[PDB]
């Protein structure tokens, strides 16, 4: 237990740094030249440095070429890659279901669609924040395929509507 | 009326025309009596084990019978029943037959009696296929490479089986070649009396002499040329493309030590007769090279003592070539001059050929090379020495050096006297090559043969014998697909030139063997060249300059972020902060930084009871912006921490706190322990940082067992950590990076001494392998531990922060000499457990 004394120097003998031990890296030390600066600003410096270099290596100093996405993240570190055949949307879309075309994951992706929009994020995400409380996504449970049901995402994903044949009526 | 073939437990039903069932039946009576009796699961090499193979033996048996009008109808029925929309792509169907579980997985029962009989019974294949793969010139490029001498020990059965299966596509070719071979044979007698009749040897295997005679350069040179000629002719014939117009589909071509003759002959050919004539001239030259390279420097009897001692030390049978691996060129050249300081100029050892930065081959008399490897064994260390416990900077050089299967000291001064005689033979016969069409890159200079004042043959003979091989200078490619028609297959030039071009967008397609598919799909096989699909016919290689290159993105509020394979999971910068027991236990260093939008994990070493962890996590969550999550850095060495932390994480995740990551500290856990981590307690990714090559293998094993859950590797190279596992930051991953990336769910980030954009960008982009002569090797992210200690948020004492500031750094290659002196104010000291610790050099330290 010789690790905390560097943190709390006011406690040790006569507040002498040379008596305490600080764990640090020989390779990263030359990069540490500023003192008492925000960690956010440090990671910034690195982030916009990468911005600048990555622009000035292939984007020819133009940020318009950058492929802007609506929300950054979600389905895996790679670019979102579900079953590409079933990654589809459309203006007038209704999804008839049977026993031939159910399966949990592919149905969820089929409902999600292609564009990284609000609906795709809402359906695809594996977690919902409840006042800073990561819980399971309820869409996964409630959008489970059911016999003789129907999902309508008409008008370019403005709204999803799921129907089931209650008392023999959809 | 349907016709049903039965054999053992397998039957095949086909709809034959009515007024043939009589004479279609007579063949059947003759087919059942030619096949072996069933034995324990169709295990006979001649025995069918699939309906397609059974019908293929039917269609091949009917070919030896003089009875037309059925053979082509049967071929069409086979194509319709088994080859849907790929009727001229049987190579894909054969290798897909392997993936079936009913068929016992083996290549012997697939390649022959399916592909052999198909092309034995096929009509003229002069049908131009969907050759749109090269039609996009700016997107696809084809380069033909040709192997050299000694790619394999038993090269002869390559040509044996190629004649065995592709007799119909090479029958008019090999007879014509061997006719010239036997015409030119008598002028070079008394040196190989056992004959040079390939046709008699292939038709009668008992006429073929021993492999000691066969593997000799004078015999193997014409045979290797015939091998590559047959491979190219089969390549042009299966697609039904004229070689003159198939050459148009190629951008440029070059070859190995021996293969340059084929590389330049490949463009002198326009028609089938012209290609035959040029092959006839080429095969004649190789007879002269083999004859005069043996008469100029005849290999004499070698005592059994030296070869026995070389074999007992793990080497090969001594040869004019000594291949040394795993050392740089500047080291090999340093050692060879020391070795030759005790040798004359007649036995001198000089750089002969360079397969890479860490694979060279030296040339000289066998006793001189055995004197070289005696020294190298004195300088080296065993494989089982366990280099992990002594620092890398002061370990011993590791190598595996042995001799190649070639019987002539090529690419040195020794054959420099032979060249003047060799060119004389060129003048003695009609050895001449007409105008070059595709550029051919020089093996030594790297230039084109078109802009030459001197002829071609008289200079390639100088190149093969005297000029050294700078192999990578010749193959400075600008292309996507590389096709090897030469010997070796998996044991030849193709794999070692793939290793030099792993991420440069080069897709290696093996035309020598057809036994796809490898478990990693590093390289393709014969089927890929002949695929006729529009966009599915081309398998693209990992282009790690563009594929895993970072991109960017703009926000709706006007701010810009980085799009990578770590940032996308993070939804933020691909720049994490590692968990530190002193540093990252402050609620403020984690909370006040997450509000900025960057990823940090809390180290559990600064907390000693679950109530303290819960009180810290609750405080961080209460002040961060709602929706962000935090990681937890755990430590594996102490079981107490594990047993009070793992239950805490499980039920805090069941509650639903933003606990987001679990970085396990030093010591990669077992598969069973990591099993419940991944499945039961519900995280997004698992931080599982290793510290050794064995640990990296263990984490890859952990990644295989769970091919759904992301695993951030976080491989630290022990350069800047607290408990630095002392290893190089490059070597443990330079050899196993493309053993990690065979994972749909692996994440690879790197730490150990990162502080700024300039030193981290090469690792993300992948250009960090340029100094080590490797393809671009991108990293998903980079973790920072020592550069954020001087941050405002950190509660480390301001005076210690100052001491760090005036504490200077260490250049990378010197980091490991921190065991003696205050290298940049930082030394390594032993812990109470024996683990090395980096500490600021102070009076206490
Ligand atoms: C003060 C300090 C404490 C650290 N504590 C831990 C730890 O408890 N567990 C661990 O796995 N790594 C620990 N590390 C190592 C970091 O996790 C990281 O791997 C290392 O700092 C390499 O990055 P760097 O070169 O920028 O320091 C510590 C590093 C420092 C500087």
């Amino acid at each position: 237990d010789s690790l905390w004394q560097s943190e709390d120097l006011e406690s040790v003998v006569d507040e002498d740094v040379q008596r305490t031990c600080i764990l640090h890296g020989p390779v990263a030390s030359q990069y540490t030249s500023k003192v008492d600066e925000p960690i956010g600003d440090i990671l910034n410096s690195i982030h916009e440095g990468h911005i600048a270099r990555l622009i000035k290596e292939e984007y020819a100093g133009d940020e318009s070429k950058i492929p802007v996405v609506e929300y950054f993240g979600g389905k895996k570190p790679a670019s979102v890659s579900a079953t590409s055949v079933n990654i589809i949307d459309g203006n007038q879309v209704v999804y008839e279901i049977d026993s031939e075309l159910p399966n949990k994951q592919e149905w969820l992706d089929l409902l999600a669609g292609t564009e990284l929009n609000w609906l795709q994020a809402f359906i695809s995400t594996d977690r919902i924040v409840q006042g800073s409380k990561h819980v399971s996504n309820p869409l996964h449970d409630i959008l489970t395929p059911a016999k003789h049901s129907k999902v309508t995402i008409d008008k370019k994903t403005k709204k999803l509507t799921a129907f089931e044949n209650i008392k023999g009526d959809l | 009326r349907p016709f049903q073939l039965t054999h053992g437990s397998i039957e095949h039903t086909l709809l034959v025309p009515n007024d043939l069932f009589f004479n279609y039946s007579q063949l059947k009576d003759e087919f059942i009596k030619t096949l072996p009796e069933p034995t324990e699961g169709f295990a006979g090499d001649d025995e069918p084990s699939s309906p397609a193979e059974l019908y293929g033996k039917f269609i091949g048996f009917i070919s030896n019978a003089q009875f037309p009008q059925i053979v082509e109808l049967s071929l069409k029925d086979f194509e319709s029943r088994f080859l849907d929309n790929n009727n001229d792509n049987i190579h894909s169907f054969a290798v897909k037959l392997l993936d079936d579980e009913t068929y016992p997985t083996t290549i012997a029962k697939v390649k022959e009696n399916i592909v052999k009989n198909y092309y034995k019974a096929v009509k003229s294949i002069n049908k131009v296929e969907s050759n749109l793969l090269y039609h996009c010139k700016h997107d696809a490029k084809l380069v033909a490479i040709f192997g050299g001498q000694g790619n394999t020990d038993d090269y002869f059965e390559e040509l044996r089986e190629l004649y065995t299966l592709y007799q119909g596509l090479i029958e008019d070719l090999l007879v014509s070649i061997a006719e010239k071979l036997n015409q030119l044979h008598p002028s070079f007698d008394k040196i190989y009396t056992q004959g040079l009749n390939i046709l008699s040897w292939l038709k009668h295997p008992e006429t073929t002499p021993d492999q000691d005679y066969l593997l000799s350069v004078p015999v193997s040179c014409p045979v290797i040329c015939v091998i590559q000629l047959c491979h190219y002719t089969i390549t042009c014939k299966v697609l039904g493309l004229t070689p003159g117009e198939f050459r148009n589909s190629l951008k440029w071509s070059t070859g190995h030590s021996q293969g340059l003759v084929t590389a330049v002959t490949i463009a002198a050919s326009d028609s089938w007769d012209s290609f035959l004539k040029n092959s006839l001239t080429a095969v004649s030259l190789l007879l002269f090279i083999g004859s005069r390279c043996l008469s100029t420097y005849p290999r004499t009897s070698l005592p059994p003592t030296m070869l026995q001692d070389s074999l007992d030390n793990g080497e090969g049978r001594p040869s004019p070539m000594l291949s040394v691996r795993d050392l740089s060129i500047k080291q090999v050249e340093k050692f060879i001059e020391q070795t030759n300081s005790h040798l004359p100029r007649e036995k001198h050892i000089a750089i002969s050929l360079i397969n890479g930065a860490r694979n060279l081959v030296l040339s000289g008399p066998p006793e001189s090379l055995y004197g070289f490897n005696l020294n190298l064994r004195n300088q080296k260390a065993p494989m089982g020495l366990d280099q992990s416990r002594v620092p890398f900077s002061e370990r011993k050089l590791k190598c595996s050096n042995r001799f190649l299967p070639i019987f002539a000291p090529f690419h040195s001064h020794l054959l420099a006297d032979a060249t003047e005689l060799i060119l004389d033979d060129v003048k003695e016969h009609g050895l001449s090559f007409e105008g070059l069409k595709i550029p051919v890159y020089d093996t030594f200079d790297g230039s084109d043969f078109q802009a030459l004042k001197e002829p071609i043959i008289d200079r390639v003979v100088k190149l093969i014998t005297e000029l050294p091989v700078h192999w990578e200078e010749a193959t400075n490619h600008k292309a996507t697909h590389i096709l090897d028609f030469g010997p070796g297959g998996v044991s030849g030039l193709g794999v070692l030139t793939h290793r030099n071009k792993e991420g440069t967008g080069a897709r290696i397609i093996l035309a020598g063997t057809l036994d796809s598919n490898p478990i990693d799909d590093e390289y393709g096989f014969k089927h890929e060249i002949f695929q006729t699909s529009a966009d599915k016919a081309i398998k693209w290689a990992p282009d790690w300059l563009k594929e895993l290159r970072p991109t960017l993105v703009k926000n709706s509020e006007g701010k810009i972020y980085v799009k990578t394979k770590f940032s996308q999971l993070l939804g933020r910068a691909p720049l994490m902060v590692a968990g530190m027991t002193p540093t990252t236990v402050n609620t403020d260093i984690v909370s006040a930084s997450l509000n900025a939008g960057y990823h940090i994990e809390l180290a559990g070493g600064g907390y000693f009871s679950p109530v303290m962890m819960t009180r810290a996590i609750d405080d961080i969550v209460s002040r961060i912006k709602p929706g962000y999550g935090l990681g937890i850095n755990l430590i594996y060495v102490n079981p107490f921490m594990l047993q009070w932390g793992i239950p805490l994480i499980k039920d805090l995740r069941e509650k639903g706190y933003p606990i987001q990551s679990l970085t396990i500290g030093a010591g990669v856990p077992s598969i069973e322990v990591a099993t419940e981590y991944i499945e039961d307690l519900g995280l997004t990714h698992l931080g599982l940082k290793p510290g050794s090559v064995d640990a990296i293998s263990q984490v890859i094993a952990i990644a295989k067992a769970h091919p759904t859950f992301p695993i951030v590797l976080q491989w630290t190279g022990g350069r800047g950590g607290g408990h630095h596992s002392f290893e190089d930051f490059h070597q443990p991953i330079i050899q196993m990076y493309s053993k990690i990336r065979r994972c749909s769910n692996i994440v690879l980030v790197a730490g150990s001494g990162f502080g700024s954009d300039e030193d981290t960008y090469p690792y993300l982009s992948g250009y960090w392998s340029e100094k080590f002569n490797y393809p671009p090797m991108p990293f998903d992210g980079v973790l920072f531990g020592s550069r954020v200690m001087t941050s405002k948020e950190s509660h480390t004492s301001l005076a210690a922060k100052k001491l760090i500031v005036e504490c200077k750094g260490v250049p990378d290659q010197q980091w490991e000499q921190t065991y003696k002196k205050p290298t940049g104010g930082i030394i390594t000291v032993r812990s109470e457990m024996g683990e090395p610790i980096h500490k600021i050099a102070t009076r206490g330290v």
